[PDB]
């Protein structure tokens, strides 16, 4: 129940050694490219904004 | 044309009171390296600041047209003032302030700099993470990395102010006039050079002095040198 409500205790916690030694900012991490069509042939895209049709009750059937 | 900046003010004084900057009136030069030099105590910075725009100006008069000029100065004029600031990241984010990668560029100002052993002696070169909260480095060292994130812009006017005062020795002094001649020259960039040394005013192209105000007009040295003012050529030739 309220764990850390008094606050006084920081802005002067100093820096890691990734921080000031610049260890961290070697991220590396970019995302991979972005495929048009999968490995699995499966094309995988994100179409966005399409005006909704609605249902049917055919769709049921 | 060549005048870059316009004021003819009666007063541009900090805070509220007596002036400081009373009764002065200046133009710089396009594509100058008026060499704003005086004694030391009285007019440079506050100057340059009250320029920027940065004081409370009690008589100017507003003029701002650069070539082809405008609002609020229209522009962006880089600047490094008599103590250094510096981000908190790594010395190639610190150096390129927001703007475009360039090799070029910033082999090119980090060769006109100097700095390159500092950068190697660093455990992790120009990614290391420097100033407050980070690796500390020495006076001159702040002083030439400062004054190279100021040379490596986009920006036509430029600004300095006791850029080698602080620096490592007058030998650096040498090679930092040597640097802004190769990289500064190159170029058509308006440059306004301010220190106490009155030895290096190579390519004079202005000479703004300050004693309590200004003493006359940006104008070449050889007409400086014998305007009435003789005590000035003994003065700035004998040191
Ligand atoms: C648990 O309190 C009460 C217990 C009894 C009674 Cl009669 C009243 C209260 C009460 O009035 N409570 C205030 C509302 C309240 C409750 C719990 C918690 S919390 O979840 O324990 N703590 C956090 O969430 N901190 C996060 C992390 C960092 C900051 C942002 C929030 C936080 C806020
Ligand atoms: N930021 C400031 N705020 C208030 N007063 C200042 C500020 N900077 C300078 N002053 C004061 O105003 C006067 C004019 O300062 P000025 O800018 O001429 O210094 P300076 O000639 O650049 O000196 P130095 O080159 O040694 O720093 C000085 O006496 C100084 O004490």
């Amino acid at each position: 129940m309220l764990a850390r409500k008094s606050i006084i205790p920081e802005e002067y916690v100093l820096a890691r050694i990734a921080a000031e030694n610049l260890r961290k900012p070697r991220i590396r991490d970019r995302l991979p490219k972005a495929r048009f069509i999968a490995k699995s042939g499966a094309c995988n895209l994100a179409h966005k904004n399409i005006r909704e049709q609605g249902r049917f009750l055919q769709d049921i059937f | 044309e060549d005048v870059a900046i316009k004021v003819t003010n009666g007063y541009f004084s900090w805070g509220s009171g007596l002036a400081t900057l009373s009764n002065i009136d200046i133009r710089i030069p396009t594509g100058q390296l008026t060499m704003i030099v005086g004694q030391v105590g009285c007019g440079k910075s506050s100057l340059l600041l009250a320029i920027l725009g940065e004081m409370q100006t009690l008589e100017g008069k507003v003029y701002w047209n650069n070539v082809n000029e405008r609002s609020r100065s229209r522009y962006s004029v880089a600047y490094a003032a008599q103590k250094p600031w510096l981000l908190n990241a790594t010395v190639e984010e610190n150096i390129t302030f927001g703007s475009s990668f360039n090799r070029q560029r910033y082999k090119a100002v980090t060769d006109a700099c100097s700095l390159q052993p500092d950068i190697d002696l660093l455990p992790f070169g120009d990614q290391t993470e420097i100033g407050e909260r980070g690796i500390n480095l020495s006076g001159g060292q702040r002083q030439r990395i400062c004054v190279a994130r100021a040379l490596y812009q986009n920006t036509n006017i430029v600004f300095l102010d006791d850029p080698f005062s602080a620096l490592d020795i007058h030998l650096s002094d040498h090679l930092m006039q040597e640097g802004i001649l190769k990289f500064l020259q190159d170029d058509k960039r308006t440059v306004v050079l301010v220190t106490h040394k009155l030895q290096y005013l190579t390519h004079a192209d202005w000479i703004i002095a300050m004693k309590d105000g200004s003493v006359l007009r940006e104008g070449t040295l050889k007409d400086i040198q014998t305007k009435d003012v003789e005590l000035y050529e003994h003065w700035k030739t004998l040191m």
